[PDB]
């Protein structure tokens, strides 16, 4: 539910203190209770069922946006961007192989939010961000 | 009538059916359905006693979902006497209906946050717990158990913790039964 | 699109007025969603392509994105003159919150500049455009010669008046807070109700806004 | 001076910097004024028990590797300390197994280092103690730091140490 | 046949308590009277309100 | 975790230290039961710092007892635990309840419950250990342990260790 914590099971109407706390590796509606609750100790696997993701506390934060594949691209597209950010200077005013260049980041983007290539994706932005 | 009449006689009956047994229900529906009842009207339409009431008005009074009237009024053959009337304070029983089930789901997450500290001891000759915290104060010299102080008996496990994950089963599963009351 | 949109329903969710300019509004959007202002310039055009390959029978499921296609383009190219206001309550009215995001233009020299700079000779004409010297400094153009004529007339073929009070002297205004008035109402009854007796033809009446008209009516029949 | 109860006071927790009410940051010493609460780091408490050592040595006569300097100090806590030694006799060689720098030059350096970080005298002391090689590695070991040092700052500090410790 | 009515949750009646006896049969209005476990019936019973004017 | 700290203590001489030189008869009674001994208010009291001058003022005579009380204030370095806080330290002993590790002076305890699954007991080992498939917890192995849990009596202070957060366990 968008409302309702399916961990904890308690509603906002008569609990208002649960909070909007996802993680970025498996984003899971759940409570700041829950979060406080399972990964103090120590970190574990997602209490949604059917996922059995480690997750740590530490990697929880609110979510901004309420679509989750929206969320899930805006994240993945900070993880690439903090390394990849050759702007228009740095192709020393080339227009076209600048357009190539975001045509480049916005299709590992995709593969990244679709997994489709994820293993050779993340070789390469390794790679990438070695330099 | 008003259909938030028909919402509150719902949830009210559905309190009953759910936490009472069937001569609360019985009691409860027979003020919903005639609205002030006496101790004379209740008694002839279910044909209950005077006692066989009196757990019934008593919990429903302590809960708050019948209201007393104390109200004596003279009758033709004056031969008057200080009668009770029975009612529903709407507002108020939806309160302690309200604060009640809070309270219980309150107890129930702290019962479960009890629970989710480690299991600790219990020494089975004098029945005391030990937490996790008192066990290493109690340890023996060879570094290997835990000894009672009275009974100097070795410690061993209680359950808190094992039995986690069935007060959180039991939460889940009171909260789909509680699901039409919080959606009244 | 998608994550412009999820934007805009994040900036939609507050509970106070915002007035910000577009440029903040952008490097906002920037700073939390990586979306830039050349992106978005081409929004519109971007839309209406993919739309045309798309070879869709049905549109109407695609208003919105005309919407916010037309919201991106006028809010990535425009930053001068123009205001983004999101409001909580679009009436307040509604017992509910009914958030809005209005993005006006300020400036209405903008949309007229092109038209003067395009056509040289402009004759700009109206029966009742007063003061003519306010209008060269709304919109941004010279006027060569600027005058009004005033009608010869035989006899006096119009006679206007203005009446600051009821027939008991007591003062009538059309303020939207003291509508609800019995006595500005009942002057303003009694005054139409004379019109309507002494008039042969035909009577128009104007009033200062829809609700006004509703109120004062509503309680002329009452 | 109020008589009241106050028996309720949140728990010890060096993540939330509560370490109870005998352990603010501002102590008051025996001549009177308030003064920073001092914190060691483990080679700083081996070096100042050391230097007191040595100085209780010297009163009662008027009066490197870590093989050599564990039977130095051993014959130093015998020659100096006398009856219910076991738990100097611990700590000791707790802080010659677990002494991140050796000499007085380093430890003090290192004081200066951290002195610049301006943060908080438990969090630097644990810096100096605990071994950490990656920031978020210090962030999660230590709680205080969360929004308290720049990532760069804090990667600087730690790999500036790691050049620092000897041996 | 009232009791096969009883189970299905379709009336409402009072049995004696020596023996499961019906008596009097009343309609039901309410949806099903064994919605709630006997464990979070009691749990219930263990809350209380403090007084009238608080809440 | 080690802290230097201004301290007070009351000690009592008895009448027998009555001497010329009563007072390095004082300073040595502080010596030996302070010491080494464990206060839950301040910690472990490890060593008494600036032994040439200690506040040692006019001392009450007990008036039925009849020995000396002095509140001698004395500056010491002190280890006071607390929960929350990471600290290394060796393991000294072992079992099915789980091991010990001496930090400092004082001894911490890490639970069956308080280690990751893949360790596990072997008493088998000689000394026994705990086994995990990437590393072995024995006795004097070096090993990185979070204090979440600590309880100190009048004299005597026991902590609860966990390694199960990341970035903890052996050195
Ligand atoms: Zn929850
Ligand atoms: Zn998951
Ligand atoms: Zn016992």
């Amino acid at each position: 539910n968008k409302d309702m914590c399916p961990i904890c099971k308690t509603d906002r109407y008569l609990s208002p203190d649960v909070k909007f706390l996802v993680n970025p590796e498996c984003y899971h509606r759940i409570c700041e209770s829950c979060v406080d609750r399972i990964f103090s100790l120590g970190p574990a696997q997602c209490p949604y069922k059917g996922c059995d993701k480690i997750l740590r506390k530490n990697k929880f934060k609110t979510q901004i946006f309420d679509d989750v594949e929206v969320e899930k691209e805006v994240d993945i597209r900070k993880r690439v961007f903090n390394v990849f950010n050759k702007t228009i200077d740095d192709f020393n005013g080339d227009l076209v192989e600048y357009n190539k260049y975001l045509e480049e980041v916005e299709d590992i983007i995709y593969k990244l939010d679709h997994g489709i290539d994820v293993a050779k994706t993340e070789e390469k932005l390794r790679t990438y961000e070695e330099l | 009538d008003r259909p938030i009449d028909d919402i509150v006689k719902n949830l009210l009956k559905f309190v009953v059916r759910g936490f009472y047994g069937g001569s609360f229900v019985l009691v409860l529906d027979a003020i919903l359905f005639h609205s002030v009842l006496a101790e004379d009207d209740l008694k002839q339409l279910l044909s209950i006693n005077k006692t066989e009431l009196g757990p019934l008005i008593a919990r429903l009074r302590s809960d708050r979902l019948i209201s007393i009237h104390k109200q004596r009024e003279y009758p033709p053959n004056s031969k008057s006497v200080e009668r009770v009337y029975y009612y529903v304070k709407y507002p108020h029983a939806i309160d302690a209906i309200k604060w009640k089930v809070h309270q219980v789901v309150q107890r129930l997450k702290d019962d479960l946050d009890k629970n989710s500290e480690p299991n600790g001891y219990m020494c089975p000759i004098c029945l005391t717990k030990y937490t996790q915290l008192e066990a290493v104060q109690l340890l023996n010299f060879d570094r290997t158990e835990f000894l009672c102080s009275l009974c100097d008996e070795p410690l061993v496990e209680d359950d808190s913790g094992k039995k986690n994950k069935e007060k959180q089963d039991k939460l889940n599963r009171l909260m789909d039964q509680i699901q039409p009351i919080i959606d009244s | 699109l998608k994550r412009l949109i999820e934007y805009l329903k994040t900036r939609m969710k507050v509970l106070h007025v915002i007035s910000e300019t577009p440029k903040s509004f952008l490097q906002h959007l920037k700073q939390l969603t990586f979306i830039e202002r050349k992106p978005l310039r081409f929004c519109s055009e971007r839309l209406s392509l993919l739309v045309r390959t798309l070879e869709v029978t049905e549109v109407e499921d695609f208003t919105a994105l005309k919407d916010i296609a037309t919201f991106a383009t006028l809010i990535s190219t425009y930053e001068e003159g123009f205001l983004l206001i999101i409001e909580p309550y679009e009436i307040e009215n509604a017992a509910v919150p009914n958030p809005i995001m209005r993005f006006t233009c300020l400036d209405a020299s903008i949309a007229i500049k092109p038209v003067f700079e395009r056509f040289s000779s402009v004759i700009i004409t109206s029966g009742t455009i007063s003061p003519l010297d306010m209008y060269p400094r709304m919109l941004n153009f010279k006027t060569v010669l600027q005058k009004s004529y005033a009608m010869t007339l035989a006899k006096k073929s119009f006679l206007p008046m203005i009446i600051t009070k009821g027939s008991d002297q007591v003062a009538i205004s059309s303020r939207f807070e003291i509508r609800n008035d019995p006595s500005i109402v009942r002057n303003y009854g009694s005054m139409l109700v004379e019109f309507a007796k002494i008039t042969p033809d035909g009577m128009v009446v104007f009033f200062p806004s829809y609700l006004y008209m509703e109120s004062i009516v509503s309680m002329w029949q009452t | 001076r109020r008589r009241r109860l106050k028996k309720v006071e949140e728990e010890e927790n060096a993540a939330t910097l509560q370490l109870g009410q005998e352990f603010q940051l501002k102590q008051i010493n025996h001549q009177g004024e308030e003064e920073e609460l001092i914190a060691l780091n483990l080679s700083e408490a081996r070096l100042v028990i050391k230097e007191a050592l040595v100085e209780r040595r010297r009163a009662f006569k008027r009066s490197e590797t870590r093989e050599k300097e564990l039977e130095s100090i051993d014959v130093l806590l015998e020659q100096t300390t006398g009856g219910n030694n076991k738990d100097l006799k611990n700590t000791m060689q707790y802080l010659t197994n677990f002494s991140r720098f050796r000499d007085q030059e380093t430890v003090g350096a290192v004081i200066q280092l951290l002195k610049s970080t301006g943060l908080h005298p438990f969090e630097v002391a644990q810096l100096g103690s605990l071994a950490c090689d990656t920031a978020d590695e210090a962030k999660t070991l230590i709680p205080s730091l969360n929004n308290k040092i720049s990532d760069d700052e804090l990667e600087r500090i730690l790999k500036e140490l790691s050049n620092l410790e000897t041996l | 046949t009232i009791n096969q009515l009883e189970e299905d949750s379709k009336i409402l009646v009072l049995r004696t308590k020596k023996d499961k006896t019906p008596r009097y049969v009343w309609y039901n209005s309410g949806g099903n009277l064994k919605c709630i476990d006997e464990e979070f019936v009691k749990m219930w019973e263990n809350v209380q309100l403090p007084q009238f004017a608080e809440l | 975790m080690f802290f230097i700290k201004d301290l007070s203590l009351n000690i009592t001489l008895h009448p027998s230290f009555f001497g010329p030189r009563m007072k390095q008869y004082l300073k040595t009674k502080l010596l030996e039961e302070v010491e080494g001994s464990c206060t839950g208010k301040f910690g472990y009291i490890l060593c008494v710092l600036d032994y040439d001058n200690i506040d040692i003022q006019r001392g009450r005579i007990l008036p039925t007892d009849g020995s000396a009380e002095f509140n001698v204030k004395y500056r010491a370095v002190v280890f006071k635990p607390f929960k929350g806080e990471v600290v290394d330290g060796t393991v000294v002993s072992c079992s099915q309840h789980g091991f010990e590790v001496q930090v400092g002076p004082m001894k911490v305890f890490v639970t069956k419950h308080l280690m990751p699954q893949d360790l596990t007991f072997n008493a088998g080992s000689n000394p026994p250990s705990y086994q995990s498939s990437e590393d072995v917890i024995t006795i004097k192995s070096r090993i990185r342990v979070k204090i979440e849990g600590c309880i100190s009596q009048v004299s005597s202070i026991h902590a609860i260790g966990s390694i199960k957060e990341d970035y903890l366990g052996a050195i």
